């Protein structure tokens, strides 16, 4: 299928994208865990304690059965709210990195799909070179069998044929590896893909690097992640102290206790404090705490958070510089690709003219067979380089679009609008 | 609170019918249907396979090349129908942002075990068996998992 | 020494494998730390408190010296058992990664050894090319000294000789770097190694990719590690709740206390509650706890564990796809190598015949010195490529065996059975 | 600007170096947090508890308002001192890694600055080759227009011209990418940089590899980091037990409590135990704790620390082997570079002589235009390779100086003393 | 105790005058000076930009190419002078081992916001404004940040 | 419980005798023997060096090239025999899965210290000295550690 269906199947059945999305969802669900301690904390607890006397408590045995139902609430504690905001920012940066992962998936699938086509083109060109050299071999061998020229031409052309055969084997292996890699990135085996037609291949100049830089700075994913990380560091230093703020808690508890006494000394004439006691008590209360001198722990924590915030800001600046470098490199690479397309078109036309001239000269007799073989290999190398330059230009267009920060399926549709004919990627079928 | 709101409004295109849901649930139901009956033919097994293993098995049957593999057993690592199956548990699946989950099922027979592995594809509001990884000793025939075993 | 001795010395004296083994042993010993809290916890504690009073408790001073010996056991707590099982699974995955490290070491030592041999072969071939070009230089220079041809041939052949000299220098540097790298990976300086003979070098076709893929899926180390990680995620989600299960503890404690009172107000006529008390208590008790409303913390933790398990399953599927890609790539590369061996043998034979034909033509006078120099360059390049293809095929065979997942010293023995003659790797001895 | 000013600007405004320095400062300030628990811990706390009676305690209501001021000190606890020592060692290793980062920055800025000059030289050489081929094309075309030779030579020369044009486009793109990368690593846009003159370029033989190895082993940064890590592991195993040593604490507290009773049953005739109590008590006490049977936790932790220490020792040994490999590789690379400089100088001279000879032969008529074009391309390739070898030798000298562990701005001054003439890096200006 | 003792005996060479210090402090003071007055010309703004943005703006003004950008507003994302500014907080800066701090300032007008960003450089014992990232919708003119916009 | 059971059924091939065991123990014993006696010749030192440093030093002695290095002191960083040594402690070694442990020994003389380093190799049930890293100022002769110093 063409690029659209390949990308759709890749997006629908990719494991790494699924993993990144699951990680983002887990980071999002962490908000509830972060928010849990602010909500009421309710619990139950029962116990049974048996006490035997000793020393001056000789002959004293006690049995206590207790039950309790407790509830605790944090009336004022800024640390919990700061932790909640930290979790919020972490979820935000995870969402951003998920978006970056989506962009990476699109770029990777496009690169692999075009690599398969480039390998097919390379193999076909090498096979055509082998056919041409075989034709030259047959013509020279038949001329020698009739008898016009020595064996040197036959030997040289045979050596060239063998070298071209080795190159063809290498190209076939490379194509097989590329198609298997495409299957791995997609999850399906594709027998044929849409090729690239040269009639409708029209190039377009890119936008000036100024507006490119403006949009990239405003809407890059990596720079947005760096900004979110710096904001997270700022909230971390804000949370860092959490020691100068007094804390306030509210507690409630319904409890029952049944105590029974027994022993040799417990059967005395007192009969007042040595009898079974059944106490029920429901309690409500408030607790106030305030650290005053923590030993310098809070000050050191605040200073460490300040250093961490400085480091995060510096990492953001590094990310911005990297974004500028990426935009400039992508623009320059696009311009180089569009120039090289025309350069290689002119070069291949020139090489064809040169090969025709060398063949005519050999017919006259001024040249030798090594010269025409060199012209042939130069022609086929030029054709191979032109095809590679075309595919590199398309991939580079996608690369600059991605670095701008606004890459989606519309760009893939624009690329796919230039693919018309289907070709099979079967190694045996192409070269029977 | 704080609903996850998964960011995938996709993963659909379901053609045939299927069971309610639950990966372990559908795997257990499939194995129980195969064990209780004796047919195991693909015509009655259409709901439990999604859209691709069904057509792959159909064209393999019409190809008349893998007759032995498709007539002895396509889904078990042996050449004989198992006696009991125990699918690895999974505590449901949150929302829908999850696909291609593999589960290992203990395929227990009389004093024997092979513990094969089967992939799971969501593809909509449902769950469906796929692949079957043939993870066990004395592999039935061909090699690898079923999908690439019958792949041309 | 040959490959067996090199591998044995590498295994016996490698620091990275030792570090991996130490890490595995530490993760294995983690089991005792995980099992410690389930065992009885016994302790001792003594204290002495001086109390002064004021306000309505004016003129009351107390001195209390206490000692205690405590024992605690966890009668029912599933969290500890789940932690123990998690530690067991972690130890298992560490054992698996240690096995993978062993495989990596064996592959690395074989690769370094054969890289050294390939460097030696390349250097020898370049030296032979330099000798041939020097012979051509001497012949042409003596012919010109007698006087038969112009000075152009001398200049061209001298330029070729200088280029070949530069190539020889860089090849010698590469060989020295390779031998030093081998010494680094092994720990010993090897003066001579077993070379590769061409009489006993016989190639064998690999097993069909089907059974290869079957065995690789069954026995691959990375896939087993991924399966163990998914099982670990399942046990993590099983442990995740640990909040709906009530906990039960048993405590025992033998304690002594001595309290003495003193003060201006303590010398009154009461004489009952202000006397020295010697309390002794041995207590045996049970404690029962049950969370009921944890504020949603347990539910959020369970859902996070569900997402983590989904992510782990996705990672396992990605590992399986990568394993399939590795097996297919290894098979295709092995077939490419075995074809290229024959292709390059035919190519080098053809190139030698072509060089002989060009020499005969130059003797007749049809060709020129640049043509015979180019033929010499092509022939020596073909020889170098054939040797490189041979070594690449051997390394590739080891690579596919490793990707199958059943690589050990038997494959090393199979490779070493093909090495017969020893050659010295000293740059000075090989370059007199 | 020359290398000194470029490096000074890079060091003044580098984000990654600033981030590493901030991380080092944070790890250095962690000492105060580590030392905090040893210092006195002082706090305050007040509460108000309301109790309602139930069961046999019916008709009993109590209200207790309390305030307290507490102070705690750790009289004897070796765990805190060991944690302080661990923090000290961590700060030391962070300082070492910061020094390594500084060295890496110097090496990177030098490499980029010389890469820009190498790209400029490559572009200029390619443009000169294009000019020479254009001159040859014009001469051949005018000769054919007058009419002396067939059309083959024109075709071949123009094919070579097209290929050289494509190579020139590629070289210009590479230069633009390199200058942008230099701006990114430095932070400023440089219109011109000091070039490398060939009159004052004099090479120097390096010190024997023995003294090199001695100084490197004594003063390498990576080896020092590994040694500090092993010492940290030793202190970790020393700290890891911390279970057989009894702990001792001292506590002081000033507290006030006001309790009031009310209820239906509290208005009885007792009037003794159901009245307001105002207790003011200050306590000073000591606490002694001693683990005796921890369930094997301490023994397992100690054994894990032993394994970790063994792993750290193995990592240090690996680091030492890598250092030896780096030193040997750098020395061999310098020797190869200094040999190749002379080899390529001789090759360039011989290639120029060969091109002159081919031109003379073509004037006579014994050669063909393809031969002189091949000689021209060989000469220009030799010149390009010589320039690249020079720029690689400078970088190799800096690399060995860095691997020795004693690289600073003085070495940059030594390099910069060899740069005299300035050249502009504008793509359009150099090739109008 | 255990003072940091930073390893940076560098980061100086400041020529022109400036305000006392503190990143948020200097950024807020510079914005307040811009809004309170109506000139915004570089001669009066010399203290807040240290040594490179001042000269770049000077030669851009003398270039007679960027008249529109340099006359409407060079420091705000719009063509109109803002109404209020709120710089992002930063709890001072430890020691002196800190440079190139980027701060985002919320640039609020009547029922509008643009939230620009500005780099800040130490240059000795002080703090100075730099770059101004032009982060906001409807970029004023040219493109990118100010330094790239006016770079030749 | 849960014994480690190391996976290393190797690391043998020991020829000459040696001391009981313990890396710090054997290093301390070697240094004490060298300090107490005055011979420091290799024949009496055979048990402490393993199998390779012994033969390497023997053939270096028979080579008559490193006489100056071999006659004053090969194992200390100086040309004079030390006065006291203190090997870095190591809390024994678990099981046998541990090899090539480098220990730094403080080599203290009258108002001086050099703090050299020595490698430790197991070879079976024992421990033996190797390399000696020559980590100290004003090294004796040649350069590097002893192994590269006497290597041809």
């Amino acid at each position: 299928e063409n690029l659209m269906q390949v990308y759709q199947q890749a997006r629908l059945s990719n494991p790494e994208l699924r993993k990144s999305a699951a990680d983002r969802d887990a980071a999002f669900e962490k908000i509830n865990e972060a928010r849990s301690p602010l909500l009421p904390q309710l619990g139950l607890g029962a116990d049974y304690t048996y006490s035997n006397g000793y020393r001056d408590a000789n002959g004293i045995n006690s049995n206590a059965t207790s039950a309790s139902l407790q509830l605790t609430q944090s009336i004022f504690d800024m640390s919990k709210w700061r932790a909640l905001t930290l979790q919020e920012k972490a979820a935000g940066i995870q969402d951003v990195t998920y978006q970056t992962d989506q962009q990476t998936l699109i770029l990777n699938t496009a690169t692999a799909y075009f690599n398969v086509l480039n390998a097919i083109d390379v193999l076909s060109y090498t096979q055509a070179q082998k056919e041409a050299i075989y034709r030259q071999l047959d013509q020279t061998t038949q001329r020698f069998n009739v008898g016009l020229v020595a064996i040197t031409d036959v030997q040289n052309a045979r050596a060239q044929y063998d070298t071209v055969l080795a190159n063809e084997v290498t190209a076939r292996n490379n194509l097989d590896n590329a198609v298997e890699q495409l299957r791995q990135i997609t999850g399906n085996y594709y027998p044929e893909l849409a090729a690239l037609n040269v009639e409708n291949f029209k190039t377009d100049k890119p936008q000036p690097v100024n507006a490119l830089l403006k949009e990239a700075e405003k809407r890059n994913l990596s720079l947005l992640q760096a900004r979110l990380s710096q904001d997270l560091a700022r909230e971390q230093i804000r949370q860092a102290q959490d020691g100068h703020l007094p804390t306030l808690d509210l507690t409630a508890s319904t409890g029952i206790s049944d105590t029974s006494y027994s022993g040799s000394k417990t059967r005395g004439a007192a009969g007042t404090q040595y009898d079974d006691s059944n106490m029920g008590q429901n309690k409500v209360g408030l607790s106030f705490s305030l650290p005053i001198y923590q030993g310098g722990m809070v000050n050191s924590q605040v200073k460490q958070a300040q250093y961490n915030f400085v480091g995060a800001s510096e990492q953001l600046e590094s990310a911005h510089r990297s974004v500028v470098q990426t935009v400039r490199s992508s623009f320059n690479n696009i311009n180089a690709s569009i120039s090289s397309i025309n350069a290689y078109k002119q070069a291949v036309v020139s090489a064809q003219s040169s090969l025709d001239a060398m063949e005519a000269g050999y017919s006259v007799g001024t040249r030798t067979i090594v010269d025409v073989l060199d012209a042939t290999t130069t022609l086929y190398n030029a054709k191979q380089e032109l095809a590679n330059a075309r595919y590199n230009y398309l991939i580079n267009q996608l690369n600059i679009k991605s670095a701008l920060g606004t890459l989606n399926e519309q760009d893939l549709l624009a690329l796919n609008n230039a693919l018309s004919k289907p070709v099979s990627t079967n190694p045996e079928n192409v070269a029977p | 609170c704080t609903t996850v709101t998964p960011a995938y409004k996709d993963n659909g295109t379901r053609s045939g019918p299927c069971v309610e849901g639950g990966p372990d649930n559908v795997a257990q139901q499939f194995y129980d249907y195969r064990i209780l009956h004796r047919s195991n033919d693909i015509t009655a097994l259409r709901p439990y396979l999604s859209d691709k293993l069904a057509t792959l098995l159909s064209d393999a049957s019409r190809d008349n090349n893998h007759r032995e593999l498709l007539t002895n057993d396509p889904f078990s690592s042996r050449t004989t129908l198992p006696d009991s199956a125990h699918v690895a548990s999974a505590s449901t699946i949150p929302n829908r942002d999850a696909r291609n989950i593999p589960l290992r099922v203990d395929l227990k027979q009389g004093d024997q075990g092979w513990q094969d592995e089967v992939l799971m594809i969501q593809e909509g509001q449902c769950w469906v068996i796929d692949d079957v990884r043939y993870l066990g000793g004395s592999v039935h025939a061909t090699a690898g998992t079923l999908r690439q075993s019958i792949e041309n």
